[PDB]
């Protein structure tokens, strides 16, 4: 069929009308970055020649592009560890928790480590760890952190932002109890503290339902982590067409350098080897070329997991659907195999409710404007309402204040202020 | 080493453009890695072989370097538009995103120039002298729960204040810097204060 | 431009080419000079040669031979002059001729 | 069946159909011993390569060199996760990380050259409570620099003169 | 290391130099035990013949 | 050694066996004149473009 792009909503606009939500339904979005790739390095003399001394007296008429292959290749495992220094090692005084896990109700039993010695990861890391899963003279390196640091700097970052906030990222771990710090991001969202402190034990268990729902997707299905997954399986299919290259004759006799040396005269047997020669050259010049480029995609996504890190886990930012959809409260970092997992704590507001409005409200001709508010009205009285949250408010001088008289403005609506 | 980083892309160039020319010493199965040498010794038919083999050789060179050259100038020109987002955030304004603009809360950056980069100096704030404080989410008085307008509820042991959330300025609790929402029976940490009116006093 | 352009319209910017051989003037050559025909009957029309399974390696140096009046005779036939040519031998200068 | 290799005793076993057997992506993995039969597994000798860890000569000349994922069997020895590390000592402090050799092992030169787990960091656990907090009472004001290339070397080389001349 | 890197003097750090690789020891040949030995020694020392 | 360039008056000093010296790439830099012995430096001659 013919594709729609989704339902033809039309909002219901009127140059009066305004729609104030009155609740919110705080969500735990997930995202999964790749911030490394595997460390290989490559023999190119063992790779080309084997463990023939006559390919090893050439290979040098041809330069020194073993150098370069394997220059190029040294530089991407370091730059796939400083990829994984520069999301993960960004917090200094590596942090604990404390014993008594009080914070306001709030519970994060899944994504603080566990003592049952996982490593010493947490219940949604060993999900992830779970869920996503040498020869020919090429080998593997091991990355310089193992995951066992990893998981501790992800704890460390976990601690910091559950006990300090965002303190940690500017200077000292300032402690503060949880459910103010969260008063304060939604002072930074908007919404006043208000919202929280008399909403404070239904914002536990949306967050712990929201927890709950990614531990059981996390659980469920196996293209949850399609990223990492992707990364994985092109590293290894980019080896492994590195390795069958080897079984290629590339225009020569035999893809072995043994038959060729053992049926042929050496002079004219020349021919074959460095048909041979030119073959595996090509071959692992195009597989140097693409390692290349595919760690440029990977450092790309490595520096948004770090950009992330800072502005998501160490703040609160304004930056719209960066830190997942909705008003972005704080995130939680989890270590994966080759990658990070953030936990978007998201604001949205739903269960909209429409009234009608007033660019300002026409007091003794004075023009009265809204300090902080909307202008709504029930049908028969007018309140001024916050702009993410229900709340009426009945109309004070304390909160309007005064810009002239009700001659320019357009939208005037004649009303009176309370005065305190 | 402080700018280690300018002279890695300057040694990325160099040694780059020695590996080229040193390819130029290279036989690649040729009697030689001179070419007027070989056009001077053989015959034009058969110094064509010799020829191919140095071109051969030489041109995957040259696109080898080239394609280096253009991988190092994607990485270059990412880093050249985080510079120019460094320039126009940090420096022409004030940057609210963190660790962007150096570490700790970012006040202003200079530009300086460096012979292939810049140098951004990060003129941020960062607050360390701590002082613990007993703390309120919320103030009980005549039940009406007493919010803070913009700091927050800090005390001495004994007495409470209300401060601003990155310096020590206590200040008394005053309607002016305090908002009202709602009773004392609905917030978990109320604590029970006195709340100062200047209005009264003022008649 | 237009050429390399591939174009009639042009606008404004900068365009390259190829090469800029500045073409030297005259040529120099710098041979050494010995003053000294080399005297290369010594080898080949000379007394009688040895035997295979004892060949001799005779030495000519410090002289300047001459390799085109042994290829235009004829009855040198049978050349095969591996690694060069015999019309390119004249300006080739050499240290270690081996007979 | 021709090749080099371990020949190690293996649990795993064929059909009494089957002789020989591979591991995936086509490579052999085991063979049953024809005389006596049974399945020997295979697993080529370590072949991985060498590397030398240095403080510099301005500091000294002591070396000390990483034979990665080989046994220090097979030629002070410290076995890691990395290789077998020969020239330097290994240490229980644990130090940031000077000279990376991987798996989480670091060395440095303290006379002679140390390797170690690297510190993360100092082990500092917040005074975390539900009605205490810290405000700051001073400030810094912290000038930090940060250096970005923005340009390269504008080379062009020209490909006929490069190639011909 | 100084070869390698083509510099006399070196800095602080890692440099892969060379490479490691066993040596084979001796070598080994199995084939299936015994034979399938041919009666044919009784041709050769047949009593009827 | 054929080959096209500007023949400068050379400064380096050479040891009386030495005949030629090179630099790196292997392309001759420096050459002993065989009569009148002395140094000269061959520079490439203007390749630039337009
Ligand atoms: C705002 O929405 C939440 C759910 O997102 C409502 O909470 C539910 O309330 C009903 C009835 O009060 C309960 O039966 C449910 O168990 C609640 N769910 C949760 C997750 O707590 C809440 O009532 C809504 N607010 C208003 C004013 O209607
Ligand atoms: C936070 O959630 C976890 C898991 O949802 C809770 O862990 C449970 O603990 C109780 C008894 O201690 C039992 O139900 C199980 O042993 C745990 N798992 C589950 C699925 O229930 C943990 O108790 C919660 N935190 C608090 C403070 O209650
Ligand atoms: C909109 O809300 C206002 C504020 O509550 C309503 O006005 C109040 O209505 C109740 C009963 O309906 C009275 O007891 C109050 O005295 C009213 N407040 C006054 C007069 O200041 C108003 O009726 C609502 N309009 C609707 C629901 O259409
Ligand atoms: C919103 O638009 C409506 C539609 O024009 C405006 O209502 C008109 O008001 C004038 C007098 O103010 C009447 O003469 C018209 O008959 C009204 N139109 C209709 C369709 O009834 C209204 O004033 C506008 N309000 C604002 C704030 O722009
Ligand atoms: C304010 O209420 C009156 C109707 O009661 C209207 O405004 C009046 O306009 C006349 C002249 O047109 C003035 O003489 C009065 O002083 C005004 N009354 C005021 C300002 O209270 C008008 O309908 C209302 N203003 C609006 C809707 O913006
Ligand atoms: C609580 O903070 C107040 C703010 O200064 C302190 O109260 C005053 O302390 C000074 C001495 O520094 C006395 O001279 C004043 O009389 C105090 N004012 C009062 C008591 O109203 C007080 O010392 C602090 N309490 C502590 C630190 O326990
Ligand atoms: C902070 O949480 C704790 C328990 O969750 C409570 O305060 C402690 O309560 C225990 C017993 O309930 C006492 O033994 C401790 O002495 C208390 N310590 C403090 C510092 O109060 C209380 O529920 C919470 N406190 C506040 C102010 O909300
Ligand atoms: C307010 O201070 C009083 C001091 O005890 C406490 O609340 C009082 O509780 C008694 C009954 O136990 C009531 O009769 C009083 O009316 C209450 N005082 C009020 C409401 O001001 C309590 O310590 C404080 N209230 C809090 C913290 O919510
Ligand atoms: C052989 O010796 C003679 C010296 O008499 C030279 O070659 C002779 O050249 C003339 C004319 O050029 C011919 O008529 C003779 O037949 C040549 N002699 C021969 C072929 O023996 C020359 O010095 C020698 N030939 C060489 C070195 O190739
Ligand atoms: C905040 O820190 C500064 C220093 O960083 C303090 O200023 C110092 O004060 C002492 C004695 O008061 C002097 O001896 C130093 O020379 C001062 N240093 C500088 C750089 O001026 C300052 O006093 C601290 N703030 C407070 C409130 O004590
Ligand atoms: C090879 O020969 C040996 C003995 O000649 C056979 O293995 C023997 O099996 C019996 C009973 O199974 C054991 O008691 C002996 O100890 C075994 N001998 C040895 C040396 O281990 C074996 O079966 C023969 N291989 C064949 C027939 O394929
Ligand atoms: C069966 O034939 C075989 C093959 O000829 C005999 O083996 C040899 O026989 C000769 C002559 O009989 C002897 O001299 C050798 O000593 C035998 N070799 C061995 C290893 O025994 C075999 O003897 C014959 N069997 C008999 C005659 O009973
Ligand atoms: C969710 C909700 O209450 N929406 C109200 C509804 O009364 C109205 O019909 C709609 C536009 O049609 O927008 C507003
Ligand atoms: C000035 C002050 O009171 N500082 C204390 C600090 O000494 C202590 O270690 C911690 C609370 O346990 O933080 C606070
Ligand atoms: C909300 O919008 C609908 C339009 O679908 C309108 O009928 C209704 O009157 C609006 N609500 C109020 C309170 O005006
Ligand atoms: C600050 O921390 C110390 C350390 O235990 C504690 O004794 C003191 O009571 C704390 N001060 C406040 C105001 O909580
Ligand atoms: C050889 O050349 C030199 C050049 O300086 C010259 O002096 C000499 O006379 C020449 N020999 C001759 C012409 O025999
Ligand atoms: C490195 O060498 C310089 C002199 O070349 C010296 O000044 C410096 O102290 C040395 N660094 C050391 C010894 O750490
Ligand atoms: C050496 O290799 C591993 C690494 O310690 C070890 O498990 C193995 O047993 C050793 N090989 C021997 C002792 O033959
Ligand atoms: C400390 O080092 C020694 C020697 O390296 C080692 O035997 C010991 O297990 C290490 N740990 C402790 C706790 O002593």
């Amino acid at each position: 069929y013919t594709m729609s792009l989704g339902a033809e909503n039309s909002v219901a606009y009127s140059n009066n009308s305004i729609a104030i939500p009155t609740n919110f339904t705080i969500s735990v979005t997930t995202e999964i970055l790749p911030v490394s790739m595997t460390k290989t390095s490559v023999d190119c003399t063992m790779y080309i020649c084997g463990d023939s001394t006559e390919c090893s007296n050439l290979l040098l008429q041809y330069g020194s592009f073993c150098t370069q292959l394997n220059r190029a290749l040294t530089g991407i495992a370091v730059e796939q560890d400083k990829n994984t220094q520069e999301v993960f090692a960004q917090v200094k005084q590596i942090y604990k928790t404390p014993p008594i896990k009080d914070f306001g109700g709030f519970n994060f039993s899944q994504i603080l480590p566990d003592p049952s010695k996982p490593s010493k990861r947490s219940f949604i890391e060993d999900l992830l760890f779970n869920k996503v899963t040498k020869f020919n003279g090429l080998t593997v390196l091991p990355p310089l952190l193992t995951d066992e640091m990893i998981a501790q700097y992800t704890s460390a970052l976990l601690a910091g932002t559950i006990t300090s906030g965002w303190t940690f990222g500017a200077g000292a771990a300032l402690q503060i109890p949880f459910a103010m710090q969260m008063a304060y991001r939604f002072n930074g969202i908007g919404v006043t503290q208000n919202v929280l402190y008399e909403n404070q034990k239904l914002i536990a268990n949306q967050f712990n339902s929201a927890i709950g729902k990614i531990q059981d997707s996390l659980s469920s299905t196996a293209s949850a982590l399609g990223k990492l997954q992707d990364v994985v399986n092109q590293n290894a299919q980019a080896l492994n067409t590195l390795v069958k290259q080897l079984s290629s004759n590339f225009g020569a006799i035999s893809s072995v350098l043994n038959d060729i040396l053992s049926r042929l005269d050496p002079p004219e047997a020349e021919v074959q080897i460095d048909r041979l020669i030119t073959g595996r050259l090509q071959s692992l010049q195009t597989y140097v070329t693409q390692q290349l480029i595919r760690a440029a995609e990977i450092r790309a996504s490595a520096n948004l997991a770090a950009t992330k890190m800072s502005e998501c886990v160490l703040g609160q930012s304004k930056r719209v659907d960066f830190c997942g959809k909705g008003y972005h409260l704080m995130s939680f970092p989890q270590s994966a195999p080759h990658g990070v997992v953030f936990l978007h704590v998201t604001y949205v507001p739903a269960q909209e409710k429409n009234f009608t409005t007033a660019p300002a409200i026409c007091h003794d001709g004075k023009a009265h404007f809204p300090r902080e508010g909307v202008f709504v009205s029930n049908g028969t009285h007018w309140f001024v309402t916050q702009r993410n949250f229900y709340e009426p408010q009945i109309i004070t001088t304390d909160n309007t204040f005064v810009s002239g008289n009700c001659d320019v403005v357009i939208g005037i609506v004649n009303n009176t202020v309370y005065d305190p | 080493s402080a700018l280690g980083k300018l002279q890695d892309v300057v040694n990325q160039n160099a040694q780059a453009l020695n590996t080229l020319v040193k390819q130029l010493s290279s036989n690649f199965g040729a009697i030689s890695s001179v070419l007027n040498d070989i056009l001077s010794r053989l015959d034009p038919p058969e110094a064509e072989v010799q020829i191919d083999r140095l071109i051969t050789g030489r041109l995957q060179s040259l696109q080898t370097y080239v394609t280096q050259q253009l991988i190092r100038a994607a990485e270059i020109r990412a880093s050249a538009n985080l510079a120019a987002t460094k320039m126009s955030e940090c420096v022409l304004g004030q940057s609210k995103r963190v660790d962007f603009c150096g570490k700790g809360y970012h006040l202003m950056s200079f530009p300086q120039s460096a012979p292939h980069g810049v140098v951004f100096l990060h003129v941020t704030y960062v607050p360390a002298q701590e002082k613990n404080f007993t703390t309120a989410p919320a103030i009980c008085h005549d039940g009406k729960a007493h919010f803070p307008r913009e700091g927050v509820f800090v005390s001495n042991g004994t007495h409470w204040f209300v401060t601003q959330r990155n310096f020590y300025e206590p200040q008394i609790i005053t309607t002016d810097n305090t908002f009202v929402s709602g009773n004392c029976d609905v917030v978990i940490g109320i604590v029970n204060n006195t709340v100062y009116d200047p209005l009264q006093p003022e008649l | 431009t237009k050429c390399t352009l591939k174009s009639f319209t042009v606008e404004k910017g900068i365009y390259q080419t190829s090469n800029f051989r500045v073409q030297p003037t005259e040529s120099i050559v710098r041979f050494p000079n010995i003053t000294n025909l080399c005297p290369f009957g010594e080898v080949f029309n000379a007394t009688r040669f040895a035997s295979v399974y004892a060949w001799n390696r005779k030495r000519i140096s410090n002289c300047v031979a001459d390799y085109s009046v042994l290829y235009n005779s004829a009855s040198f036939s049978t050349f095969k002059c591996y690694g060069v040519s015999p019309t390119k031998l004249n300006d080739l200068c050499f240290t270690n001729v081996y007979a | 069946l021709t090749g080099t290799g371990v020949l190690t005793e293996s649990n795993k076993k064929f059909l009494p159909f089957q002789q020989f057997g591979r591991d995936i992506a086509d490579t052999t993995d085991a063979v049953r011993d024809p005389q006596t039969l049974e399945i020997l597994d295979i697993t080529p000798c370590s072949f991985g390569g060498v590397s030398v860890i240095t403080p510099g000569t301005n500091t000294s000349n002591q070396v000390a060199v990483l034979y990665q994922d080989v046994n220090c069997t097979e030629v002070n020895v410290f076995q890691t996760r990395a290789g077998c590390l020969i020239g330097a000592e290994h240490v229980n402090n644990s130090y940031e990380c000077d000279i990376p050799i991987g798996a989480g092992i670091c060395a440095s030169y303290q006379q002679s050259i140390i390797a170690y787990t690297m510190s993360l960091g100092a082990e500092n656990s917040v005074a975390y409570s539900n009605n205490s907090i810290a405000i700051p009472t001073n400030f810094t004001i912290s000038v930090t620099t940060e250096i970005l290339p923005v340009s390269m070397t504008k080379t062009s080389v020209d490909c006929t003169m490069y190639i011909c001349g």
